[PDB]
RNA sequence: UACCUGGUUGAUCCUGCCAGUAGCAUAUGCUUGUCUCAAAGAUUAAGCCAUGCAUGUCUAAGUACGCACGGCCGGUACAGUGAAACUGCGAAUGGCUCAUUAAAUCAGUUAUGGUUCCUUUGGUCGCUCGACUUGGAUAACUGUGGUAAUUCU
RNA sequence: UGGUGACUCUAGAUAACCUCGGGCCGAUCGCACGCCCGGCGGCGACGACCCAUUCGAACGUCUGCCCUAUCAACUUUCGAUGGUAGUCGCCGUGCCUACCAUGGUGACCACGGGUGACGGGGAAUCAGGGUUCGAUUCCGGAGAGGGAGCCUGAGAAACGGCUACCACAUCCAAGGAAGGCAGCAGGCGCGCAAAUUACCCACUCCCGACCCGGGGAGGUAGUGACGAAAAAUAACAAUACAGGACUCUUUCGAGGCCCUGUAAUUGGAAUGAGUCCACUUUAAAUCCUUUAACGAGGAUCCAUUGGAGGGCAAGUCUGGUGCCAGCAGCCGCGGUAAUUCCAGCUCCAAUAGCGUAUAUUAAAGUUGCUGCAGUUAAAAAGCUCGUAGUUGGAUCUUGGGAGCGGCCGUCCCCUGCUCGGCGCCGGCCCGAAGCGUUUACUUUGAAAAAA
């Protein structure tokens, strides 16, 4: 019984996407996960679910309505080109470095000590 | 400070950008360019706040570095480029063309113009200069040093340049009965016929302007721009037509439009 | 240099004389009658009135056919007509002065839930709202202070997700059903 | 909301202050279930500071002979990924504090016809009448080192 | 030639000069590459003299600041105010020289001193006035332990640059080397008085050669009763009990069609705190929101903090103490009946808050402009003169011409002298720029950052 409407619809020809406001009615039951939103937006606009990036849902008080922002890209390469790399990482097709920034700071400051090729000899 | 400032605080940003309070400490500080800091509207604010093609200022970096944006006939790739008055933003892949004309309130609005209209723009001259070999020079309100102009063109006249070539086609001379967009002060966005010039040796010359509903008002001559000979403008005008309905009449028309529509 | 607001005002004013017998009398009358919880709740309705009243008197110093006074006046009147405190016959701004604290407590959503007969008492009505039973146009209002508009009055009813409406039976009934089945076998 | 009230007397009317009254913003006491905003080493010591971090930066487009990686139609040099180093730019902004400072600072108001201005934007860039690309250093690199010690050389 | 209100402006012409510590006129790089009997060309990147523009910055204009007279004269041949000519400076100028002149400021408060003084936008109180505060997120200024000097650069007298001195302090193999948290954390000290040696460049913007890197700037969490908003701590029946509409009864008593109240009385229905999978949120999380499942009877899931003589809402209740202990902002209570102490019960006030200390605003018409006082309550100089200061008599345009509404009310009028347009046979009617006592006052207009 999950209805999903689209609102304030736009076509960015300059970012190669559709972008719209997803409006999910689901009275009685929990906030529905993004996977059910993507799969319903997919068959709503007759597109692959892989090009659909869906985020920023804040459920109204009472909870028979959530409003989030969606966008449907033209291709897979267009998705991976001009999308925030963190929102790719919800789909597993961006992985970032394990290091926390304090190691990278202290590394940089240790490399500032030695001159020449010996800066590679700070770590390992 | 002991050199130039490179940041603009969100609160200290000009009111006509209509930037919100709560999103960020900083506003986009306009890069140096043709228009003044507090008289321009950066590309970023046009591209992500007015038109909402972006969401963030990193999306605006992706749009502009695809070279899809073309301000007054040349592609810029600066998100904080000062796009100001009478400038023509041509977003070419969408097939759209926008003129930065002041709405009846002091903001710049989303005024869509036709691809034919988007080929020329109108420029107020700031001074007449005589160059290094008797060469006459104009300087426009957007820093265009146009050399060998028509000798009848004087300061406070407007000239119609063609973007592609950068050469003058026509010009309105600053004379009474000519249309006037007000581009500074309390009357920012008014359109009316110039009815009186009032000279002041030393001090600032003031100019009375009658409107399309007989609403006469004054303005400093610095803050004036002529947009057509007599009563016919050389640009397309936004709704309101710089006539400036009062807040009582604004309330009336907004209420009439809401109740009648449903 | 942080990107925060800091903007905040008080909604009440504590009275000058703290132990006026006649004031303690009349404010406890208002609390008991309209089922409020503290003197701050009366003092804030009194302060909303005093703001409206101060604005109205400021407009009465200005001459008639003053465009500020006409615009600001008509706006303040329309605001009072909307919330259902001032009648449409009485939208002249010298009738705002002839206006009392009781008329704003009448528009309190606790007192409207009572007077629309979907609560038994004024104290029951607060329980229902505070236990998110009622809705105003498919919007569950949890908070009894909701000033109900004249536009928005007849759309007050029970929430679809509440057992006093067409909702799932509550925690007590469902335990008493499990007790009734546990006892038998 | 344009408000007072207790106290000199045996009692009275006064002057008149003390004390009550309500905020507000610092401290502190006791108490504290939910939820939304949010101040927070200013006052005293612009006192002293261990340690870590806070300004760095590469595009097709200044400089690539580190095999650190790496393709094959190579002899008409240089595929491409590129650490380091040179070069350019930034480091004069941001942040912090309120010691100094009383026509100073600052505010409104003008002036710059009395000046400077990286950057940006638009001009100018065969306007002068007289080599089909020049010179030799230096750094990374390689290799000998010194001092207890430094982002030393 | 062009321009301003005004140039010793811009441009023009002549004569020359050209800093060897030296203005420009390209020995630079990348894309796609073609046409032409080797030449010629597109699209850029970078660099550059000069001009304009932008971002500014600097120095000036007018006006505006707290207390102080137990600060009345100050400034001046180590510049004080001017003039002339230089030096220096980016330029203007005692900025600095040299030579002249003797000026400049002051009771309209100069000069000196104080400030628990960075200034402003602003904040708190506030009837009308005012009073107080503003270290603090925006603007402007200043400083980086104290002074000082300078390098580089467009921009610094830079301190996350350098060089000294003074102060304090760190390694040391005793020869030396290194320092600057009024950056973010954090430590000590100081105190009445103030949080994590957290996460992140995802948002906001900034910097760079840059779609890609970096940012304790910033964002996000932690501590957080500074303060502000919303808002639980129960609700509803039926029984015990007490009053009333209403009938009856003189009063009792009954009926309850109608309640209204409270009993560790019974009863079901409720929901949130809390626990907690799952989503959502997010850079990754958290909190909220959404949601399964649990989760309330002395609903022990237990509301406090101050008071109960008056001012000031609320016990002349009981026990203890006996001018003791103590309470008490004030008046006062305490000496054996304490409505005032210390307690029990009860009640009052505000309530997730409430008391106390202290600065401060109103109250204070107890600083008085609004607006106070001065015979006797504190207060008019012993008296007069007197210069600033303050305040100053009367008197100089009035009666009309014209129209609308039903004698009255609003409206139009009581200065002249280059060029044009309602035009007419050099003039007249009309418009435009200029000339036309000085202000104060009032009215309008321009302009004045946001928050």
């Amino acid at each position: 019984t999950v209805t999903i409407r689209t609102r304030k619809f736009m076509t960015n020809r300059l970012l190669q996407r559709k972008q719209m406001v997803i409006d999910v009615l689901h009275p009685g039951k929990a906030t529905v996960p993004k996977t059910e939103i993507r799969e319903k937006l997919a068959k709503m606009y007759k597109t692959t679910p892989d090009v659909i990036f869906v985020f920023g849902f804040r459920t109204h008080f009472g909870g028979g309505k959530t409003t989030g922002f969606g966008m449907i890209y033209d291709s897979l390469d267009y998705a991976k080109k001009n999308e925030p790399k963190h929102r790719l990482a919800r789909h597993g097709l961006y992985e970032k470095k394990k290091t926390s920034r304090k190691q990278r700071k202290e590394r940089k400051n240790r490399m500032k000590k030695v001159r020449g090729t010996a800066k590679a000899n700070v770590g390992a | 400070a002991r050199g130039p400032k490179k940041h603009l605080k969100r609160v200290a940003a000009p009111k006509h950008w209509m930037l919100d309070k709560l999103t960020s400490v900083f506003a986009p500080r306009p890069s140096t360019g043709p228009h003044k800091l507090r008289e321009c509207l950066p590309l970023i604010i046009f591209l992500r706040n007015k038109l909402k093609y972006a969401l963030t200022g990193d999306e605006v970096k992706k749009i502009c570095m695809q070279r899809f944006i073309k301000i007054d006939g040349k592609v810029r790739a600066d998100i904080t480029y000062p796009a100001g008055f009478m400038d023509v933003i041509s977003i070419d892949k969408t097939g759209e063309n926008f003129r930065l004309i002041y709405d009846t309130k002091g903001r710049f609005a989303v005024h869509r113009i036709t691809p034919e209209e988007a080929k020329y723009k109108l420029c107020k001259v700031r001074k007449i200069f005589v160059g290094t070999k008797g060469i006459p020079h104009l300087v426009t309100h957007d820093a265009r040093t146009i050399r060998y102009p028509d000798p009848l063109i004087k300061m406070n006249d407007t000239i119609q340049i063609d973007l592609e070539t950068g050469k003058i086609t026509d010009f309105i001379k600053f004379d009474t009965g000519n249309l006037c967009m007000v581009t500074g002060g309390a009357n920012l966005g008014r359109i009316g016929v110039i009815t009186n010039r009032e000279r002041h040796p030393g001090s600032f010359d003031v100019v009375h302007v009658k409107d399309a509903n007989g609403n006469s008002f004054a303005t400093r001559l610095s803050n004036i721009f002529v947009i057509g000979k007599g009563n016919k403008p050389w640009i397309s005008l936004p709704r309101g037509k710089g006539i400036r309905l009062t807040i009582a009449e604004e309330r009336d028309k907004r209420l009439a439009a809401k109740q009648s529509s449903g | 240099p942080v990107a925060r607001s800091w903007v905040c005002r008080k909604t009440y004013v504590t009275p000058r004389r703290p132990f006026e017998k006649s004031r303690l009398d009349q404010e406890l009358k208002l609390i008991g009658e309209y089922g409020l919880r503290n003197k701050r709740e009366v003092w804030r309705v009194k302060f909303t009135l005093a703001k409206i009243r101060k604005a109205a008197r400021e407009l009465l110093t200005l001459d008639e056919k003053d465009p500020r006074r006409l615009f600001e006046g008509n706006a303040l009147l329309r605001r009072l007509v909307r919330i259902g405190v001032l009648d449409e016959g009485k939208m002249k701004l010298d009738y705002i002065l002839g206006l009392k604290i009781e008329d704003f407590l009448e528009r309190r959503l606790q007192t409207q839930v009572f007077k629309l007969g979907l609560a038994k008492s004024i104290h029951h009505a607060r329980v229902l709202i505070r236990q998110r039973h009622i809705r105003v146009r498919k919007q569950v209002v949890n908070i009894p202070s909701f000033i109900v508009r004249l536009d928005s009055q007849k759309h007050i009813d029970f929430s679809l997700r509440s057992p006093y409406g067409g909702g799932r039976p509550g925690r007590v009934k469902r335990k008493n059903a499990k007790k009734g089945q546990g006892g038998a076998g």
